[PDB]
């Protein structure tokens, strides 16, 4: 079947100018239909771009503000979402897209002037039946960032808290629960990983 | 440019229950090829959206009977019969009849539940944290329904409202439930000032505040 699959550089600085990417596999972009690029920015309000139709001509929003443009590539079959001059305002995730019946995951765009940094990674130990551990990933930038459990092995009783910005750094808190009789006996490590920072961080459980 | 409004903005229905979703045009959406182009879909948490309904009443592939579109004109509604948990998320609708392309504003479709009263947790400030002059002072508020739920932050009995972190999960489709997390933050010093961390939570579930604390 059709996948799409988005790809970006992640962060950059307003003025910027930058191109992101959809790889298209499983259907030709030359064959049918048409292409498009579409913005959902927090609030997760939804907003239409453009798309590129199978004979490589273009239709856009003329209700935006943003200068940009869609291309393509018929031989590696992937288009391209190509922004001219970014501002803030152009925060947001990025999804590409075959008419409306096939999504990409999204790609996130962050417009920022704000400078890349690595997270610390804080353990929370505790102070009944089940027991409660924490993770405290603080002061990253951007996102996103990624974190487990036991290398992704225990997944069950987990809470991984939406990242929230503060003086342009993030914080993201974990939580797991398991049975008084799991721990400490048995080592429940956290698995931090900031790709943007390149970092990656194993903080193990100790009590008191 | 068509606006698209929906109604209602946030909807609880129960498990077993129909639900329907309102969809209301600023123009109307019929095509000189006769054709209605109104779709919808839905977005599941950290999940990207999805076609339920394509041409105001047509079924895409892999999506259950139990989805349903219909409307008449410049109203249109989406139906979902026997309301299971997967589906829970923000529910869209689109037009394409006109450029530029427009998109509902969405509506958050909420899973009937039990009331349920949070498991509360409160958390020091780790070693490392110490080390480098943070005071981190973490509380998880988990499990709990429904979403509405206020927490206060005492130290040494008092209320402190500056350097308060919140964050809210998405209802868990696995049991109806939400969970939220809050992190008071302050300075090695602030903190070494004082005694008792207390971490206070409101709630329907209970007419007293659930207090979680340690002493430091
Ligand atoms: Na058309």
């Amino acid at each position: 079947d059709v996948q799409l699959q988005e790809s970006g550089p992640g962060l950059v600085k307003p003025s910027q100018s930058l191109s992101l990417t959809c790889t298209v596999t499983g259907y030709s972009i030359t064959s049918n239909y048409a292409w498009n690029w579409i913005r959902q920015f927090p609030g997760n309000k939804l907003e239409w771009m453009g798309f590129i139709s199978s004979y490589g001509t273009t239709t856009y929003n003329p209700s935006l503000k943003s200068r940009f443009s869609i291309t393509r590539d018929t031989s590696k079959n992937q288009f391209f979402l190509q922004l001219h001059s970014v501002t803030i305002e152009d925060t947001g995730t990025y999804f590409c897209t075959r008419e409306g019946d096939y999504w990409g995951q999204g790609t996130t765009l962050t417009v920022s002037s704000a400078k890349t940094t690595a997270p610390s990674v804080y353990p929370l130990a505790p102070v009944g039946s089940s027991v409660t551990l924490g993770c405290l990933v603080k002061g990253y930038f951007p996102e996103p960032v990624t974190l487990t459990w036991n290398s992704g092995s225990l997944s069950s009783g987990v809470h991984t808290f939406p990242a929230v910005l503060q003086s342009d750094l993030y914080t993201l808190s974990s939580s797991v629960t398991v049975t008084s009789s799991t721990w400490p006996s048995q080592s429940i490590t956290c698995n931090v990983a900031h790709p943007a920072s390149s970092t990656k961080v194993d903080k193990k459980i100790e009590p008191s | 440019d068509v606006v698209l409004t929906q109604t209602p903005l946030s909807l609880p229905v129960s498990l077993g229950d129909q639900a329907s979703i309102s969809c209301r045009s600023s123009q109307r959406l019929v095509h000189s090829n006769g054709n209605i182009y109104l779709h919808w879909f839905l977005q599941k948490p950290g999940q990207s959206p999805k076609l339920l309904i394509y041409k105001l009443s047509s079924r895409f592939s892999g999506v259950p009977d139990r989805f349903s579109g219909s409307g008449s004109g410049t109203d249109f509604t989406l139906k979902i019969s026997r309301v299971e948990s997967e589906d829970l998320g923000i529910y869209y609708c689109s037009q394409t009849t006109h450029v530029p392309y427009t998109f509902g504003g969405g509506t958050k479709l909420e899973i009937k539940r039990a009331d349920a009263a949070p498991t509360v947790s409160i958390f020091p400030p780790s070693s490392e944290q110490l080390t480098s002059g943070g005071a981190s002072v973490v509380c998880f508020l988990n499990n709990f329904y429904p979403k509405d739920i206020n927490v206060k932050w005492k130290i040494d009995g008092s209320e402190r409202q500056n350097g308060v972190l919140n964050s809210w999960t998405d209802q868990d489709s696995k049991d109806s439930t939400y969970s939220m997390s809050s992190t008071l933050t302050l300075t090695k010093d602030e903190y070494e000032r004082h005694n008792s961390y207390t971490c206070e939570a409101t709630h329907k579930t209970s007419t007293s505040p659930i207090v979680k604390s340690f002493n430091r």
